[PDB]
């Protein structure tokens, strides 16, 4: 509900500054493995829910292959939980695997529909 | 880069972009229909939804056409606002985004919708027809995409990089002061557009003459036939085309439609009999041949025509047909026919 | 079809107890809601024949 | 500029230099709403026989194109030529039109005019449903009064029409009080009176008939339902403003507000009509569009849409309707903005474009009714005068809780019934 | 018969149509159906 | 009515009765298709569901099928019963039905499914045009019914008035007693069936050579030729047709097929070049008919078409082909071309 | 679509009560059925606000 441009220049900022993305970054790291889904085999972006318009965009704009992979981690995942077990440590994700995939086109969206509706509410003096 | 212009007290004033992005021109078979389908679609600064309410405001539509030469960029708007509207024309010839998801969401489906419709009319698949097999590998390219050849995003944008260049473009602008114009075109982002050898032809090209092709359909029946035109005949086609037409022939009650494409190194002179029932267009198609054949005198029509072409030279580039007075004679000598519908019962080019 | 797709009554059962399409990892969190309805019978069976006694 | 002057016949001229055409011709006060039910489709006949072969073709050889056109309240008979030869048109319209009928109306000629237009009449009444349903929208709107009266008539009423009544009709209405006489494209006014006086150009007496029984306005409806095709066409429509009526632009403004509509092309799919956030998620409509058009005594203002979703027509027809209610209470000032650009444009194109048969009907038939034309530039004060004020105190009249008309015909089950319809003209949260 | 001829409802029209009239009196006859039927409610 | 049979220890024996109701012989395009679906429909006495229920029991099972020139009648059986079924055949010969329920329930559904099938396959759009430009109203009539005629239920009652006739008629059965057959033939309802004059012609067809057609379609692409063959000359076209298919010749893996059809007074000897990528149909198209053209030497497969046609004369009516040992040479000097598929990116008559 | 078609609720009352399509031609005799719905909340209601003062 926080949207995702409106934490993304929150991140750029972060990243450009040296003295914060040298404080907080090296704690936000372990955040990420000490959430543990690296292990169940899923990518970040595959975690965030996809029932709004806005997401149902992206996933459309997506290409076959990374939509075809999606498709498997999600599968493996739902297959794996339920044996109240893990994956092996030999397939897990790394640290470089996980890439941000479906960034760029929930990004394309929110500017195309935040410019519909600054465009609905235009007085014209 | 050769802009014209005029001027009159007329309230609203239109302004013409053309590109020498001709289907004559295309790479691939559709290309240049999709092409005509991105333009006015999202640029870099602004998207294809900024641009609509912006030239509402203003009082301007845009629009963009395609035919067998021409990718035209033509608005039509209100006197004051030229400086403005000149750089929207500008930008798309510029940075056109050629976005994947442009491609899938509303090209491709507005592409197939041309095509339906098309289908389903006689005469312009039997028009079509006409060009494929007498110009084989010029003008003859399908004008629109079915997809028997695949188009691939990279062909649109390697195109759009081959036709949107400074050499290949002409602006003109009616109604509206031209030497106003030429100081915002010298600062648009036109200014900075590529330069290349002009995509048009000065050459002619070559015809075939004496074919016929036959296609099943369900529905009416078409007889049409085509005739090759030079640059030195297109007088003699063009009184012709009128008077068939008018109600100085008897053959007018027959005749569906007649008309006269022209280019600017020849064109096609094309003639149309359409009907349900395949027995009167068998015998219609074999009275006009026969009375052609024999000799048909155009002077009568001298006068009708030029009435008729200088309604025609509002919205064209007028090209000098002088040569109305010395058009006497006409008499058929060989054409390309196509049939169209019921096959088996509509005559041969050996019968005709 | 088959006599359970097909009649006006049977329907209703097929679509929401018999073939509802449920996810395949759905842990024992799940089966409180069962449990709920399950309860929701017991007290109304066994208020109605300790109705017929109470004033 | 425009120039009239009463001298003979009232001759008007609108003078433009830049054309390379010029248009000659005659307008007539009446029109199909002049004629009955019986002799119904009489100014069509006239019209074709105008158009018929041999005088077209006498009109060709010298050089001459001929237009014709019929409507409510006027005919037009139109000769265009180049300019040097606008004096040939004059002389043609008299030896032809005016002063003899006879060879015009021959026996042969008759049948053969009569049988070509009972084919096309015909071929228009099974084959062209969008302008047959609006002809079946007038024909119930104003039902037993002169303005229901199909242009083209009826096949029944064709049939038993002789050369009688063709005569008795010319006799009736083709008079010098009837007529103007009009001059559009490269001509002067000075050298177009000249050369009518020179010749005489005399039409009739005068005194043509008056009609008993004014136009009016009923609500009802009328269905022509048939299985066999694939769309449903409807046409919707209200009483609006006559000719001459000081709400005539704000009638045409409001219609421009909602506009026009084409699923299938891309560019009017972002149009800033704010209807189209409720048509586009379920593909309502193929296309739709609204009008105001304006009679003598009345007219008509409303929409016409055409669609293939035959399951969903109520809702298109409700979220058409609540925009409309809209207009009355809550229309905001960026969209009466949009309007006056959009109608400027809109008009600019209507009175400027380069074809001068146009302006020669448009002109004929204005000064038929003010008695003077009204200028481009004067238009536009008016149109930029309009506020919010005004649309809401036009709306509040014509169209809040008021009787329609509708017309439809094709799959037309899923249309509910009349007066399901008839209350959403009103919001009645309000 | 054409289509376009429409059939007599004379006996079932009104002589004079006027609008302000003509819904006045029908919103007055469901006013009042309205009016008597909120206090049988209450 | 001319009846030939055999007879041999095999369980099983078969019975055939031949039409000359062949499509060359159809009235109308598709005539023969609807009728030849309507064969095996309910008869006057008996329903074409009492017809399955009995013929079950038995051990028989009915089939029509259609070709260029013949309707059969063929029925597969266990021995013993051949009376039966001698009247079952007799009666759809002599009194079908033909009612108008049968022709949009059952017929026009089924005729539109085999044209539908049809229409996917290249090779057979291909092989249809080459009938359809060779013999122009003899055997190029089309096959199967699509709709560019309308044919009505009268038509088709009218074209079975036509061909069910007693002169008309070929009953023969293999593995089964001859004589017996004929107590049964003179017995049964075709004692009584009208007769007339022998649909079958005995003069040749017309040919037209170097006609070409291009179809627009979208999947593989085809290249395909057909020659005409008159009577003298089956036995050179099916060598060829045998040599090019078999290991003998180098042009073996670019050709995708080869055959000949033939009839009772000449044939149609087709090639076919089929694959997905034009450009390796353009360059298989071009060196097969420039092999052709030099020449073929089909003396190597003289013993391999005399095995090869042993086991094609099983099933067919065997017509003596003793001239194999005269075959020596074979040269290509003319033919008609077909194209379908990316039209533009295959070759022309010219360029081959 | 229309918000009393497109909600879960409403979408109910909206196909028996609102859209549900009637033969124009029933007489008085089918205005019974409704008149046991009126009479069936007729005793329910008038029945709990009696049930709370008989023993
Ligand atoms: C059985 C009854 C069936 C009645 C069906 C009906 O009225 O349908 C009309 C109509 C059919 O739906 P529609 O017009 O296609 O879509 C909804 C409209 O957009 C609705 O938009 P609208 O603006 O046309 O109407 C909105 C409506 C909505 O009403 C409410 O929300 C209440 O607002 C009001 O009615 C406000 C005035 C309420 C006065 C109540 C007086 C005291 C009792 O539905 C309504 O307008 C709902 C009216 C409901 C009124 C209350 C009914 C009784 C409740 C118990
Ligand atoms: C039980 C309590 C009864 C309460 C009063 C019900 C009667 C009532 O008030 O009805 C009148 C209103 C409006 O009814 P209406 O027919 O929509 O009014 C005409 C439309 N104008 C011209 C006003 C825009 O009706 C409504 O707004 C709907 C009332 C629905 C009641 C159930
Ligand atoms: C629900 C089930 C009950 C209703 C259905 C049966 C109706 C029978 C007659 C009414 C008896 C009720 C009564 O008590 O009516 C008494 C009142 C007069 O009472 P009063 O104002 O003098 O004082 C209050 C009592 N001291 O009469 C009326 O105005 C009856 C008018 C009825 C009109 C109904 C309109 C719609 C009602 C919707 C309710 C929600
Ligand atoms: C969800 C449904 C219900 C709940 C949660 C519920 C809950 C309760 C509870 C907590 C009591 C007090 C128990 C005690 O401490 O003694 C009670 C008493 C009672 N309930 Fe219910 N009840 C339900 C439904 C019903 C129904 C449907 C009936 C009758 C038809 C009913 C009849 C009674 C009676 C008679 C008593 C008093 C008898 C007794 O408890 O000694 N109940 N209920
Ligand atoms: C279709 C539903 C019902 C019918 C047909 C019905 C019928 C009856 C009848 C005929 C009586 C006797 C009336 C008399 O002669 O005095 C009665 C009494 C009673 N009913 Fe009902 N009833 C119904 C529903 C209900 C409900 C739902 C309740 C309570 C929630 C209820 C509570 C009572 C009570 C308390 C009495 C006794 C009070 C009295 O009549 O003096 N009834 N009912
Ligand atoms: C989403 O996945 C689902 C799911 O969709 C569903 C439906 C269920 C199943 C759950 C339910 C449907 C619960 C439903 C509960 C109710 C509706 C409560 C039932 C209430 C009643 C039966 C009403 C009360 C009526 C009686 C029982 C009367 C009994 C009669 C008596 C006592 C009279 C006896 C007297 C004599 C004379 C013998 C699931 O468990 C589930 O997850 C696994
Ligand atoms: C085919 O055509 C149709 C048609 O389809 C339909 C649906 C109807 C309409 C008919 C119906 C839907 C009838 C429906 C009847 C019922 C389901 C009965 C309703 C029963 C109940 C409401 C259950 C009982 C519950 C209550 C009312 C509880 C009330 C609460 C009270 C008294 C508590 C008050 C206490 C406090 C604290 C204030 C027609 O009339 C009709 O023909 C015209
Ligand atoms: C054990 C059964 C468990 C489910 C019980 C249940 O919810 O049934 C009630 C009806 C639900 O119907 P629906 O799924 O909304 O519509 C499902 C639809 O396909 C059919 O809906 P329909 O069957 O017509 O609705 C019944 C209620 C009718 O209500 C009224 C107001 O009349
Ligand atoms: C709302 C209250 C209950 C909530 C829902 C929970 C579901 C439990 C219902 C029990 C039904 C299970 C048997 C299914 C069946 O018929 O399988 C039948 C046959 O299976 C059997 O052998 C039945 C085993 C008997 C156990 C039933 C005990 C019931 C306990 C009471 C539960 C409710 C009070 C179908 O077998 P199948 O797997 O071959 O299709
Ligand atoms: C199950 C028990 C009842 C059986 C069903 C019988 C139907 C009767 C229900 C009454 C609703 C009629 C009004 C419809 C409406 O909202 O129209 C509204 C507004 O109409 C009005 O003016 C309302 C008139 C007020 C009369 C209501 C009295 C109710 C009497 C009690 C009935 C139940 C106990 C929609 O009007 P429209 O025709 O423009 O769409
Ligand atoms: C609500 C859930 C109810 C579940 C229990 C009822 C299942 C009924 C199945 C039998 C059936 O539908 O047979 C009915 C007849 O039922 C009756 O006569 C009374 C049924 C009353 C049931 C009272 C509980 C016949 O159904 P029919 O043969 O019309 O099939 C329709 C779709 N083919
Ligand atoms: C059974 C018939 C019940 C009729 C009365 C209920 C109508 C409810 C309409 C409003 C609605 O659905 O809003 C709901 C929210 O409702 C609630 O929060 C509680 C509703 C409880 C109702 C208890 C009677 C919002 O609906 P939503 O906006 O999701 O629309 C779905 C389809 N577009």
């Amino acid at each position: 509900p926080q949207s995702f441009t409106s934490i993304a220049r929150i991140g750029d900022y972060i990243l450009k500054s040296p003295v914060l993305s040298k404080l907080c970054v090296p704690v936000a790291n372990q955040f990420i493995n000490l959430a543990g889904y690296k292990k169940l085999g899923l990518k970040f972006d595959d975690l965030i829910a996809e029932e709004n318009p806005i997401m149902q965009t992206a996933l459309r704009r997506l290409p076959e292959d990374e939509s075809y992979a999606r498709a498997y981690r999600i599968i493996r995942a739902h297959q794996t939980e339920l044996t109240h077990h893990l994956l092996p440590r030999n397939e897990w994700i790394k640290a470089q695997e996980d890439v941000p995939y479906l960034l760029p086109y929930i990004l394309e969206a929110e500017a195309a529909a935040k410019e519909k509706d600054e465009l609905d509410n235009i007085e014209v003096s | 880069l050769t802009v014209s212009a005029r001027d009159a007290p007329t309230k609203i004033s239109t302004l013409a972009v053309k590109v020498h992005g001709g289907s004559r021109y295309a790479t691939k078979d559709g290309v240049a229909h999709l092409l005509n389908r991105f333009n006015f679609q999202n640029t870099n600064t602004r998207s294809a939804l900024k641009l609509v309410r912006e030239s509402e405001l203003l009082g301007g539509t845009f629009k963009s056409t395609l035919d067998r030469e021409y990718i035209t960029l033509k608005a039509t708007f209100l006197k004051d606002d030229l400086p403005y509207y000149v750089n929207a024309l500008a930008d798309v010839l510029y940075k056109t985004a050629f976005k994947p998801h442009e491609l899938t969401e509303s090209v491709l489906p507005a592409a197939r919708y041309d095509y339906a419709v098309a289908e389903q009319c006689p005469v312009k698949s039997a028009e079509d027809q006409l060009y494929a097999i007498t110009f084989r590998k010029g003008l003859g390219n399908p004008l629109l995409y079915d997809g028997v050849e695949r188009v691939s995003l990279q062909d649109i944008k390697d195109f759009a990089d081959k036709v949107y260049t400074k050499e290949n473009l002409e602006v003109s602008g009616e109604n509206v002061v031209e030497a106003d114009l030429k100081r915002f075109v010298d600062e648009s982002l036109l200014s900075t557009l590529p330069a290349g050898k002009s995509l048009v032809s000065k050459s002619e090209p070559k015809f075939f003459l004496g074919e016929e092709n036959r296609v099943r359909f369900i529905g009416d029946s078409v007889a049409a036939i085509g005739i090759p035109v030079n640059k030195a005949s297109l007088a003699q086609y063009e009184v012709l085309a009128n008077y068939l037409t008018s109600a100085l022939s008897e053959l007018s009650g027959l005749i569906s439609s007649a008309k006269l494409d022209k280019f600017t190194d020849g064109g096609l002179f094309t003639l149309f009999v359409r009907d349900q029932d395949s027995a009167v267009v068998s015998s219609n198609i074999k009275k006009i041949v026969a009375d052609l054949k024999k000799g048909k005198d155009l002077s009568p029509a001298i006068n009708y025509t030029k009435l008729k072409n200088a309604v025609q030279n509002e919205s064209v580039s007028s090209p000098i047909e002088l040569n109305f007075d010395a058009v006497k004679d006409f008499k058929l000598g060989k054409f390309n026919y196509v049939a169209v519908g019921d096959v088996s019962n509509l005559p041969y080019l050996d019968e005709l | 079809m088959a006599f359970r797709k097909s009649n006006v009554y049977l329907s209703l059962v097929n679509s929401y107890i018999i073939d509802s399409p449920q996810p395949s990892s759905i842990n024992y969190w799940w089966n409180m809601g069962s449990l709920l309805g399950l309860c929701l019978v017991i007290q109304i069976v066994t208020g109605i024949f300790m109705a017929m006694h109470y004033s | 500029e425009v120039t009239q002057l009463s001298n003979g016949i009232v001759v008007a001229t609108e003078h433009n230099p830049s054309a390379h055409t010029a248009s000659v011709g005659v307008v007539f006060g009446s029109g199909a709403a002049n004629e009955n039910p019986y002799n119904n489709g009489v100014s069509n006949l006239w019209k074709n026989i105008f158009l018929s072969k041999e005088n077209s073709a006498v009109a060709a050889k010298e050089g001459l194109a001929l237009s014709s056109n019929i409507s409510r309240d006027f005919q037009s008979y139109i000769v265009s030529s180049l300019p040097g030869s606008t004096d040939k048109s004059l002389d043609f319209l008299n030896q032809s039109f005016i002063q003899q009928k006879a060879n015009l109306l021959s026996s042969s000629n008759f049948e053969a005019t009569k049988k070509s237009v009972l084919k096309q009449v015909q071929d228009f009444e099974e084959n062209d449903h969008p302008n047959r349903v609006l002809e079946h929208l007038h024909s119930t709107a104003f039902q037993n009064t002169p303005l229901s009266l199909p242009t083209r008539g009826t096949l029944e009423s064709l049939e038993n029409l002789v050369v009688a009544d063709l005569e008795s009709f010319a006799n009736n209405h083709f008079l010098n009080s009837n007529a103007v006489v009009v001059g559009t494209g490269n001509i002067k006014h000075e050298d177009l009176v000249n050369s009518i006086e020179s010749k005489n150009l005399s039409l009739q007496t005068g005194t043509k008939p008056v009609l008993k029984k004014k136009a009016a306005f009923l609500g009802s409806e009328v269905r022509l339902r048939d299985d066999t095709l694939p769309k449903a066409w409807i046409s919707l429509a209200v009483e609006g403003e006559p000719v001459n009526s000081p709400n005539y632009f704000v009638a045409k403004l409001a219609a421009q507000i909602f506009g026009s509509y084409n699923a299938f092309e891309p560019a009017s799919r972002l149009q800033g009509i704010k209807l189209l956030d409720n048509i586009q998620e379920y593909q309502l409509c193929d296309n739709f569009n609204h009008f105001s058009l304006s009679y003598k005594d009345s007219g008509l203002w409303g929409f016409s849409t055409a669609t293939r979703n035959v399951t969903m027509i109520d809702d298109l027809i409700h979220f058409t309707l609540k925009q409309w209610n809209r207009l009355t209470i809550s229309v905001t000032d960026t969209e009466v903005e949009r309007a006056k650009s959009l109608l400027k444009l809109q008009l600019g194109q209507l009175y400027e474009s380069g074809n001068p048969v146009n302006d020669a009907n448009l002109l004929g038939a204005e000064v038929l009714i003010k008695g003077s034309k009204l200028s481009l530039g004067e238009a536009f004060k008016k149109i930029d005068a309009i506020t919010v004020k005004d649309v809401k105190a036009w709306a509040g009249k014509r169209l809040w809780d008021q009787d329609i008309a509708i017309a439809g015909t094709g799959q037309i089950e899923g249309l509910l019934d009349y007066m399901r319809i008839r209350s959403d003209m009103s919001m009645m949260r309000w | 018969k054409s289509t376009y001829r429409t059939p007599n409802f004379d006996d079932v029209l009104k002589e004079n149509n006027d609008a302000d009239k003509g819904r006045s009196y029908a919103y007055f006859m469901v006013g009042a159906m309205g009016l008597l039927s909120s206090a049988g409610a209450k």
